């Protein structure tokens, strides 16, 4: 569980400071990440390992991880900055985390394309796959996340780079499988017994760690993510 | 989970070259490429552990460069009077097992360790459906306490894989098919060691071999010598 | 004041680190261990403290902190827990399940990996049984499987109880050499020295 101001404030030219409480069990033993999505997109890595930044995010947004709270910054905020914050950590309990999203309005290359949604009956369900294109599937490790239309982001599983130990989430668990196969870099998530509260775009999130986000308390993040399909199960 | 080809059996001893391509990889990280004749009948018979490596046997079977990102053993020149199904595991994956690969057919023509350590089983003849079935492979010449033992089962059809891994002292790694209910325990520590059934899942009717050696990351041991399986033959 | 720094900077920096059958073992103390300055070092990927807490670990007292590194496979540092099986973990290197340090690790394929032969390193694939928590064994005996003795010789019954490891450039992450440095609390009945920055 993680605490964020669901709807923040701020005016054009200064800089606010979002926040993010967690407890010992995930942020004080592990590192915090800080995600953006604009409406209408795909979300995008902001900030990971609590100072460091990816070569896309400009110095126009700062993290510290000071205690057991994350705390953001953006010195001079714009129109440019207007989207949804997300704040995420890996708990000790063998799950990711997400935060609830930060509202900070002011008003004044390898593709991961992925498909198999569809409405469908419920109880039952079909695959999800995914895609990539020339980007060292091995070296790397795969998420999903899927994200209802308009809520927030969860976590629902994780694949390694080696292929080998998975976790999923604490509703998820055990009624999904997912699985990867060097075929053409692809991603085959089974979903079964379904309650028809999955309605969601599961996207098929790149990582930058190669083993488990476990045993890489420190480098594990989200690389850049794919459009995902709209699936709407909805009984 | 490899790809190789079904059968291979087009110009016989002059173009075979059979490889197991696809590893996600330069073929794994120890650069320990397997190859077992695994011919009908006997137990499988080691013939390529490193890239090409012969050991001692026969030399027309040598050359297994890792072209790009799969191992072509070059099998030309050979012979052309060979029935059997060959076998290649390669990975170096920590605690992943199913390595071998589907069974290749390199039969050229088709139509036409005994004294070494030992070689004894169990003979599980009409296996009652689960019950707990211990099978030893006692070995009267190196220590069953020191080496590493493995055990690899197959059953009609379906090629080898890797069932059951005990290091030295301090470790009884056990395979994904099982997931537990397979308990391996070493024997007298200057007699054998044997193996547990554990009430099988109607999936455990395949026939054993105990193997001297690990497979995947393989030792050249000095020399490879299995032992004859038994038919489980469970009457669930 | 703040004076008196620990070592650790010459520690987390050197081009040659160790390896797993013979690993350091540096004691640290007489000094403020400020850990927070060990957060913002080289580019770690792994710093898992299962003892306490790295907020926490500055404001308190400690003996003497045992420094132990050495240099691993990417799939392997899974192996370094405070409870765990492996190739690495019962032969070369066991901590207890009472660690109250930290696992730092991180990659270095940037300057232990040339296209040379790398016949460094070695891990020890051969033993008789599990170390004890916590014990080196710096050894070359040619390993005896039994019902046999080996004055020294190398064929069908003794074997080179080391293996040496194959780190290339051109690899994939798993198979890249990761240095890993644990660190080692204690508190007997001696005064404490290390304590940090107040």
């Amino acid at each position: 569980v993680l605490t964020q101001p669901p709807s923040a404030s701020g005016t054009p030219g200064q800089r606010v400071t979002i926040s993010c409480s967690g407890s010992s069990s995930n942020i004080g033993s592990n590192t915090v990440n800080w995600y953006q999505q604009l409406p209408g997109t795909a979300p995008k890595l902001l900030i990971y390992s609590n100072n460091q930044r990816p070569s896309g995010v400009p110095d126009r947004f700062s993290g510290s991880k000071s205690g057991t709270s994350a705390s953001l910054a953006i010195s001079g905020l714009q129109s440019e900055d207007e989207a949804d914050y997300y704040c995420a950590a890996w708990d000790d309990s063998l799950n990711w985390v997400f935060g609830g999203g930060t509202k900070l309005t002011v008003l004044g290359e390898v593709q991961l394309v992925e498909s198999g949604g569809g409405v469908v009956q419920p109880g039952g369900s079909l695959r999800l796959s995914c895609a990539a294109s020339g980007f060292r599937f091995d070296d790397h490790a795969m998420h999903w996340v899927r994200q209802a239309p308009g809520k927030g982001l969860e976590w629902v599983s994780v694949i390694s780079g080696d292929g080998g130990s998975t976790y999923y989430a604490d509703s998820v668990k055990g009624r999904f499988s997912i699985s990867r196969d060097d075929s053409k870099n692809s991603l085959y998530l089974q979903m079964n017994s379904l309650r028809t509260e999955d309605t969601a775009l599961y996207y098929c999130a790149k990582d930058r760690s190669y083993g488990p986000p476990d045993v890489f308390n420190y480098e594990y993040g989200m690389d850049v993510w794919g459009q995902g399909t709209t699936v709407t199960v909805s009984s | 989970v490899l790809t190789q080809p079904p059968s291979a059996s087009g110009s016989p001893g002059q173009s075979v070259t059979i490889s197991c391509t696809g590893t996600s990889s330069d073929f794994g990280g120890y650069n320990s490429v397997s190859w077992y004749q695994q011919h009908p009948g006997k137990a499988p018979k080691l013939m390529i552990y490193e890239v090409s490596k012969r050991p001692s046997g026969v030399p027309d079977r040598f050359s297994g460069s890792k072209s790009g990102n799969t191992a072509s053993l070059t099998v030309s020149g050979l012979q052309a009077e060979d029935e059997a199904d060959y076998y290649c595991s390669s990975y170096a994956g920590s605690n992943n097992f199913d390595v071998f690969g589907t069974g290749t057919k390199v039969t050229v023509l088709g139509g036409g360790g005994g004294s070494e350590v030992q070689l004894v089983e169990s003979g599980g003849g009409l296996i009652q459906p689960g019950g707990s079935l211990r099978l030893s492979c006692a070995a009267s010449g190196f220590t069953v306490s020191s080496n590493y033992m493995s055990w690899v089962r197959q059953a009609p059809g379906k090629g080898l894989e890797w069932v059951s891994v005990i290091y030295s002292g301090g470790s009884t790694y056990y395979a994904d098919s099982v997931k537990g209910r397979f308990t391996i325990s070493r024997d007298n520590s200057e007699n054998t060691l044997y193996l547990q059934m554990n009430s099988l899942r109607a999936e455990d009717t395949a026939v054993y071999y105990c193997a001297r050696g690990e497979i995947q990351p393989y030792y050249y041991y000095g020399m490879d010598v299995w032992g004859q399986g038994t038919t489980v033959t469970v009457s669930s | 004041n703040i004076t008196n720094l620990c070592p650790f900077d010459e520690v987390f920096n050197a081009t040659r680190f160790a390896s797993v059958y013979a690993w350091n073992r540096k004691r640290i103390s007489n000094c403020v261990a400020d850990y927070s300055v060990l957060y913002n070092l080289a580019p770690f990927f792994t710093f898992k403290c299962y003892g306490v807490s790295p907020t926490k670990l500055n404001d308190l007292c400690f003996t003497n902190v045992y420094a132990d590194s050495f240099v691993i496979r990417g799939d392997e540092v899974r192996q370094i827990a405070p409870g765990q099986t492996g190739n690495i973990a019962d032969y070369n290197y066991k901590l207890p399940d009472d660690f109250t340090g930290c696992v730092i690790a991180w990659n270095s394929n940037k300057l232990d990996s040339k296209v040379s032969g790398n016949y460094n390193y070695l891990y020890r694939l051969f033993r008789k049984s599990n170390l004890k928590p916590f014990e080196r064994d710096i050894s070359t005996e040619i390993y005896q499987a039994g019902n046999k003795p080996c004055n020294g010789v190398a064929g069908f019954n003794c074997y080179f109880p080391l293996r040496s490891y194959s780190f290339r450039p051109t690899y994939g992450v798993g198979h890249q050499p990761y240095r890993v440095v644990v660190l080692s609390f204690e508190l007997l009945h001696a005064p404490a020295t290390v304590c940090g920055p107040k």
